[PDB]
């Protein structure tokens, strides 16, 4: 008697029908995926990883000069 | 229809899929799930659970009661381009666990992802005491995905056991209970269209005179048409696995369930330690014995006992007695004899 | 036993009879009195059973193809029965339940073709009981012979089969592959973030069940409006992290080896100038930053060349060739007492990009 | 674990809200916190249409300095 399958979604459909497809009576409005830094590059990471990492402290101090607050000291460089 | 089915139909419960958009309701539902997972997983830090649940890339399916009360839910991160999704948390409130919401919650999650994206495979790091629940839900401990697909993407969890599933396409899991019945009814009616067991046959003609003598089953008209043979009759009484598989399966689960066998869950890595193989000429762990058991290489119980003894000796051999490795290894040995002693059959195999 | 099935035992010889051809005593005197074919062949009677004057029933094993030439009725049911108990999807155990040494792959493939791939989706294609060709296309004895033949060879193969290799250590994902300890290129997430201590304020948070709106006033009660406000700050903390990550991806700041080597190769004066203009990269894209830095280097080198040439002309040097000769001898004299940008501009042939 | 909300917590939420709603309106422009990306297209902050005027003004200042110098 009832439908024994998952019907596909279609654009611009009514809210009640959309819940019928899911059967969960649920979905969020915004996917929030736009705030993602980006999709994973979809590569092969099975390659043997390097055996010599760099202390995270060194990297933390390496990029620190790129983020320090602006000051009148560097407003006189230009 | 289980109690979860009826309750949802009448409106007692309802499922909400919510992410950290920033609304009022979405925050309450997320926070409720956070507390539940925290209760059931005391070993992990509370900060780590808070970050994962309140993340902007995860989803969460929850069961909600009339007065905004949350009983259970699951969390996952879908990798849309890799055709698989990861399950990171799962739990239901202990007080309400008796109802049986675990089965009905998995069905909704599988149905929802299936009808919203094109994901196929699920990968998870199951808990030690949750293996039974996952197995009944179609999961398996053997992985069929390729190494490159998921390596470097999912997150390792110490103390877990990886598992995989392959959703069957073009099915609606929620109405499974009615669909399989129909396929059961379709086949059963087919069988009932041929079986002659409904025919009340007369007494065998040899015994109609009151004399009981052996009768060849292949001589009778009904039996001969049935195709009975001496070969199938003798072959039908040999179980696929060993006669003691279930009892060992009980014991295997028990020792695995025991927290004292954790160091022997997986084999040691050659890269991490080089002398482990050099010193031990017969390095063995639980996985190695189980695979050999599946191959029927263990003809007698003594092989299992010797292998179990050799595991403890190897642990004591590679690791010093003062170190916890050997002391726990000897403690686990006591636990095994506790189970074996509970078994009268193997109680006499303990040496003096 | 976890299995929910029912085990059937003969009432005379106590020989398991569930999976073979069997006979029962149909007389009302005997209830559920099953006699195995050996018993009903040898005629061993017990209780009220009389093999002489009571009519009986022959229960057959229903061994014949219906859908697939390699599968019979019994195998199909055990497949469907296994689905109910072991759960549709668990192919490892259900294959074991079905028996016959059918690895999980064959069972998995069979179900997909028989049921899932059927046009009559909820059912098979041959739902009609009237079709009875497959049963009559192969005799039962022939089909049984094949089953015994496949079984014996498979058993022989398994006994001679090589032992399975021990399970290697599970292939931990270890997302720390990237050449920076605590970075996950697969997930684009660090382990120690900008304000990793931002969760310390909401990881004990709890909410009053069923609340959210004041029944009387209709406005959020004071505790709730305070609780939500301390969640707004956390959301902003997350957004600040993302912007920091977004900047780092651009400009290729994850290449420690490549970025450093060029800094080493450069000279002292150029190094100071680049270090002085580093902060402004937050506002410009990749190309603009490259153009910005290159311009400063171009001006500095041009000043050096012009100053160098003016010194030569006061010494009465009248050709670019002799100028280099003089510099070499001067270096020897001061000692007695690849080329840089300032040395490529003063070459006999000017670079193309300066014409 | 506590009771009513303290006055300090009731008079701090509005102070935070007053600051965000009134002052924050000035900084509404989206570019105050973002780093333009190369993938977007001609997002360079050095468009010729504007660089033409900046160069002319810089040339003007140079001439004035020379005259003063």
């Amino acid at each position: 008697p009832t439908v024994y399958e998952i019907r596909p979604v279609l654009p611009g459909m009514s809210e009640e029908e959309i819940k019928e497809i899911y059967s969960v009576a649920s979905y969020p409005k915004s996917d929030l995926a736009h705030l993602t830094c980006g999709e994973p590059p979809d590569r092969d990471f099975s390659n043997s990883k390097p055996t010599n990492q760099i202390n995270f402290s060194t990297f933390s101090s390496y990029i620190e000069p790129y983020f320090r607050p602006f000051t009148e000291e560097d407003l006189a460089f230009l | 229809e289980k109690p979860a089915v009826i309750e949802e139909r009448n409106g007692e419960i309802e499922f909400r899929v919510v992410n950290n958009d920033g609304e009022r309701e979405s925050l309450i539902i997320l926070t409720g799930l956070k507390c539940i997972f925290q209760k059931q997983l005391p070993k992990m830090p509370k900060d780590y659970i808070a970050r994962l649940v309140y993340d902007r890339t995860h989803l969460s399916i929850a069961i909600v009661k009339k007065p905004l009360e949350v009983v259970g839910g699951i969390t996952y991160r879908p990798f849309k381009n890799r055709k698989f999704a990861e399950i990171v948390f799962c739990a239901i409130s202990s007080d309400q666990q008796v109802k049986g919401y675990g089965a009905h919650l998995m069905s909704h999650l599988k149905d929802y992802v299936k009808a919203t994206t094109n994901i196929e495979h699920f990968l998870t790091y199951a808990d030690n005491y949750a293996i039974g629940y996952f197995k009944k839900q179609g999961f398996t401990k053997e992985i069929t995905l390729d190494k490159s697909v998921w390596m470097g993407y999912i997150k390792d969890y110490e103390g877990g056991t990886i598992m995989q599933c392959t959703m069957i396409p073009r099915i609606r899991y929620l109405e499974q209970g009615r669909m399989l019945l129909k396929q059961k009814e379709c086949v059963q009616a087919k069988i009932r269209a041929f079986s002659k067991s409904h025919i009340v046959h007369p007494p065998p003609k040899q015994w109609r005179n009151g004399n009981v003598t052996p009768i060849d089953p292949l001589s009778i008209d009904a039996i001969r048409e049935s195709g009975w043979s001496p070969d199938m009759d003798e072959l039908a009484r040999q179980p696929r696995h060993g006669p003691n598989y279930n009892q060992l399966l009980h014991l295997l689960n028990d020792m695995q369930n025991h927290a004292s066998s954790w160091p022997f869950l997986v084999p040691v890595n050659k890269d991490e330690v080089v002398d482990y193989y050099d010193i031990i000429k017969e390095p063995m762990d639980l996985s190695t014995m189980e695979s050999k058991l599946e191959a029927d290489q263990y003809q007698t119980p003594e092989d299992f006992i010797r292998d179990a003894k050799l595991i403890f000796d190897n642990c004591r051999k590679y690791n010093n007695e003062n170190t916890p490795y050997a002391k726990s290894a000897n403690k686990l040995e006591k636990f095994m004899w506790q189970q074996i002693r509970q078994i009268p059959e193997w109680s006499h195999l303990e040496p003096s | 036993s976890g299995e929910g099935g029912v085990k059937y035992i003969c009432d005379v010889c106590s020989v398991d009879i569930t999976s073979t051809v069997r006979i029962r005593c149909a007389d009302p005197a005997c209830h559920d009195y099953d006699l195995c074919v050996p018993c009903f062949a040898n005629g061993s009677s017990s209780n009220a059973h009389k093999p002489a004057t009571h009519s009986f029933r022959v229960i057959e094993q229903n061994s014949f193809p219906i859908f697939d030439p390699d599968w019979g009725a019994d195998e199909e049911l055990l497949l469907l029965e296994g689905a109910e108990i072991y759960g549709l999807g668990s192919w490892a155990d259900i294959a074991d339940h079905i028996g016959g040494y059918r690895t999980k792959d064959e069972v998995r493939d069979h179900y997909l073709k028989v049921y899932i791939e059927s046009p009559n989706f909820p059912l098979p294609e041959r739902c009609s009981p009237y079709d009875l060709e497959l049963p009559n296309s192969i005799s039962r004895e022939e089909f049984q012979a094949r089953k015994k033949r496949r079984i014996e060879e498979r058993r022989e193969a398994a006994k001679n089969a090589p032992p399975p290799q021990p399970k290697t250590k599970p292939t931990a994902s270890i997302p720390a592959c990237h050449e920076i300890q605590g970075y996950m290129p697969g997930r684009l997430e660090f382990e120690t973030e900008y304000c990793n201590e931002a969760e310390e304020a909401v990881q004990l948070m709890s909410f009053d069940p069923g609340d959210g709106i004041n029944p009387r006033t209709g406005e959020l009660e004071p505790e709730m409006e305070l609780k939500l406000t301390v969640m707004e700050i956390y959301n902003n903390r997350l957004t600040q992290r993302v912007e920091r990550k977004k900047v780092i991806f651009e400009h290729n700041l994850l290449e420690y080896r490549e970025n450093t080597k060029a800094e080493k190769k450069r000279s002292r004066e150029e190094r100071e100038l680049l270090n002085k203009a580093k902060p402004f990269a937050r506002m410009m894209n990749r190309h603009d930053f490259e153009q910005f830095c290159q311009g400063l280097i171009d001006e500095l080198n041009l000043r050096q060349a012009i100053a160098q040439l003016q010194e030569w002309r006061s010494m009465r040097i009248g050709d670019l060739k002799s100028g280099e000769k003089y510099e070499q001898e001067k270096a020897l004299r001061i000692q007695k007492s690849p080329p840089s940008g300032a040395a490529l501009l003063v070459a006999p042939e000017l670079p193309a990009r300066y014409k | 674990m506590g009771p009513g909300i303290g006055d300090l917590a009731r008079t701090l939420m509005d102070r935070r809200r007053r600051w965000i709603e009134q002052i924050g309106a000035v900084f509404d422009d989206e570019g105050i916190t973002k780093c333009p990306r190369v993938e977007d297209g001609d997002t360079s902050i050095f468009g010729r249409e504007i660089m033409a005027e900046l160069i002319k003004r810089e040339k003007e200042a140079w001439d004035e300095e020379v005259e003063e110098e």
